[PDB]
This record gives C-alpha cells, structure tokens and sequence, in this order.
C-alpha cells in the first residue's frame, strides 16, 4: 500500500468532496481490499464522516 | 458656528513595525476625542493576516515530538502563532514548508508564492539538529479579525476534523502597541490650535497607513444610524 | 480473576478566566474578576497597555 | 462470561466507531470531548440460553 | 468581513427637559467608544443660544 498521494482518483476525492459533502453519494469501486484502502485513507487522511460496505 | 476638518500632513516611517502619524488642525476639546476612539478600535479590531491550522507528517497530537528537533510542537506552534503575514488577493491560504539539514528555520524556506509576501525573513519558527532527517509541512493562514481561538472553533461545527491537523489559536489582530499625543498647533492663522500625533507598533501585516483610514472607516460605520 | 486492562493517558489545554484562583507571593491572593480587553486597561505616557 | 474490550456495543454504533480506529482501542491522540467513547468494553448479563 | 450596526430602539420622554435613549446592538468594546464621544460633543459643542 503506497498509492495513497499518487494518482488523481485520490485527488479527485477531495476536490470533488470538499465542498459537496452536504448531500450524500454512492461510490462502487473494484473489490473489498482496495476499498479497505480507501476507509483507512479517506476517513482519517481527508477527514470525512466515512463507513465501510464490503462483502 | 463653522467646523474645522482636521487631515494629514505627514507620515514618519521609522521601521517596518513602527509609525508616527502627525495630524492637523483639530479644534479646541477634540484631540481626546477622537485619538481616544481612535485607539479603542485600532486595538480591539483591525483585520490582519495570521497563522490558524497546520498539519505535519509523522506527528499524531501538540502533545508529542519529532527527532533532530530541538524544540517542541506546541512551541513550534506557539513560533507559528506570532508570525508575520500578508495576503493580497484571496481570504484563506495554504502553505508549504520544506527544510532540512542543520542550523535554525527561517520563514523564508517557504515557497515564495504569487499572493504570499513575508515580512520577517529572519524570523525564528523551528530548530534542527541531525542531518539524516527533514520537516515537511501543510501550513494555513487566514484574514479575520480580534481573537477566535482554537477553543471557539470546537464548538461551531460538525463535519469533523482529521487526525494530524492541529489547532494554534488566532492572533488576527496585528498591532501590538498604540498611543497618542496632544501638543499645541501653531497654524499660521490661529494659535489656539492642537494636533494630533499617533504613535504605533505593529508586525507590518497592515500598513500603518491604511490602518488610520480603515479604522475611521470603521468608527463612522457605526455613526451612520444618527445622520 | 480480572482478564485486561488499559491505560489512556489525557491531555487538555484548560484556560485561564474568572472564578479562579491566582495569588501572590505574600498571599496577597485573589479571584479574577473578569478579563477586560486591553483598551479598558489604563495605559503608560509611553503607551504600554496594563 | 468473561468480559471483553473490542468495539461490539449492540447500541451505540457505528457513530462513535470511528473516534476508535479499530480492534481495541482509542488511537493515539484522538481528539475526545466528555461523553464520547475511548476503550470499548463489554460485560455479559446472563440469560445463558441453548 | 462585516461588523454589526447600532440602532435606535425606543425614545423614552419623560419631560421636555429629561430623556433617555436606547441604543443596541454595538460590539465588544463599543459603548466606551461612542457614548463618551458622543457626550465629549454634546456638551462642549452644540449651538445653543444663551
């Protein structure tokens, strides 16, 4: 796990959630694991109100 | 009866801190008038730029350390408080500092950006010690006014912050010493006369100028319900 | 008899206002009455706010 | 039935779940103001049922 | 950044000798400002004929 900072699918989640966090989304991604990422970065390293759906 | 209307006649540019500003002529009973009220909001308001959130790689709370550094975090904080700023165009920035190697470390290791001026480029913010390791930092500053720490700003929202985005109280306010002089003018007409000597010290966040003419501003803001 | 146990250790950075107590070498002690701002507050002929 | 601390409240979740990381414990320096929840432990009340 | 604006509130007559007026709402460290300011004229500086 490093790809964190790197690619802009990553950038895009603030930029895009910064400000539109008022109202609520729906993200479908590949498969748990690389979700597992996400939760461990998103909710803490951004800092948003995030939860996890896996299988 | 017919009002005289006091102006400017010079400004005395000492340092980038301090400033006397000479004014003439005021009728007789207005010299305590108004270098009174004036003072009042020069102190208690004023919009000057100043340092509110910072983030840092490898730290977790204030309450810790990092290694190769002589001091502390909430002394790098509290070196981060009293800062010096400016801003031009936007309300709120955000800056990046990356430093390394021996010896002190001054603000000007920050990205010198477009908008971003610094005033004190000798200013003492952190130390390091060991040559193997580095500081990297997310640094924000803001334009507001008078004193809303970081305690006010736990109790006014609810979206949640992250971990690692650390809190320094605001120091909005810029200037840091103000008086004011009541000596006799001597016009070439009348000699009843007084004017007006304004003296002050500052951090150079606001120019002495467009504080006297801001702060006035701000004094007949509140005059215009009685017109 | 007792499985686990834990230890968090708290910090918090609790503030100086009124009701509390500061006091004086001599016992010269007190309560804060309440923080004026610093234009309240007299001043030197050579400015410096108390 | 021996009592146990991960986070397996079958009340008060997952809205106080993330002020706890994971597995056990309170993160290290994880900002808490009074009421939230820090270690989750949990004691059984009986009942055993079969 | 904005700043708040006193106004007037109620007259309150009681002769026409004496009167007080009602001012809100002013800022932290505002109603030392203006109230002696406004005085310091309204004595020393109003055109009375006498």
């Amino acid at each position: 796990a490093t790809w964190w900072n790197f690619d802009p699918r990553v950038e895009w989640l603030m930029g895009y959630l910064t400000s539109h966090r008022s109202q609520k989304v729906l993200v479908i991604c590949a498969k748990a694991a690389t979700a597992l990422q996400l939760e461990q970065v998103l909710r803490e390293r951004e800092g948003i109100r995030a939860a996890v759906f896996h299988e | 009866t017919e009002f005289l209307k006091p102006r400017l006649v010079d400004i005395e540019q000492v340092s980038s801190t301090h400033a006397k500003v000479t004014l003439e002529p005021l009728e007789r009973g207005f010299g305590h008038t108004l270098g009174n009220a004036l003072r009042r909001i020069l102190l208690s308001s004023m919009p000057g730029c100043a340092v509110t959130e910072v983030e840092i790689d490898g730290v977790l709370h204030e309450y810790s350390t990092k290694e190769g550094v002589q001091e502390d975090i909430l002394e790098i904080l509290l070196n981060l408080k009293g800062l010096a700023v400016r801003v031009q165009g936007k309300d709120e920035v955000i800056l990046t500092l990356n430093k390394s190697g021996i010896g002190p470390v001054t603000a000007a290791d920050i990205t010198h950006d477009g908008d971003v001026e610094i005033v004190k480029p000798q200013h003492v913010i952190c130390h390091l010690t060991d040559e193997n390791a580095s500081i990297s930092m997310r640094i924000k500053v803001q334009r507001g006014r008078g004193y809303v720490p970081a305690s006010t700003r736990i109790h006014s929202e609810e979206d949640e912050r992250p971990i690692g985005r650390l809190l320094v109280d605001a120091c909005y306010s810029p200037v840091e010493r103000i008086a004011y002089n009541v000596e006799a003018a001597r016009v070439e007409q009348r000699t009843d006369l007084d004017k007006l000597v304004i003296e002050m010290e500052t951090n150079g966040t606001i120019d002495p100028e467009e504080a006297i003419r801001r702060a006035a501003t701000i004094l007949a803001e509140q005059l215009e319900a009685f017109v | 008899g007792v499985l686990k146990i834990v230890k968090v250790y708290l910090a918090v950075k609790r503030r100086i206002q009124p009701g509390d107590k500061m006091a004086g070498r001599h016992g010269n002690k007190g309560v804060i009455s309440k923080i004026n701002p610093i234009e309240d507050m007299p001043y030197d002929e050579n400015g410096t706010p108390v | 039935g021996p009592e146990e601390i991960t986070a397996d409240i079958p009340n008060v979740g997952e809205a106080a779940l993330s002020k706890l990381d994971e597995s056990g414990i309170v993160y290290i320096g994880a900002e808490v103001t009074g009421g939230d929840i820090l270690v989750g432990k949990v004691t059984p009340k009986g009942e055993t049922q079969l």
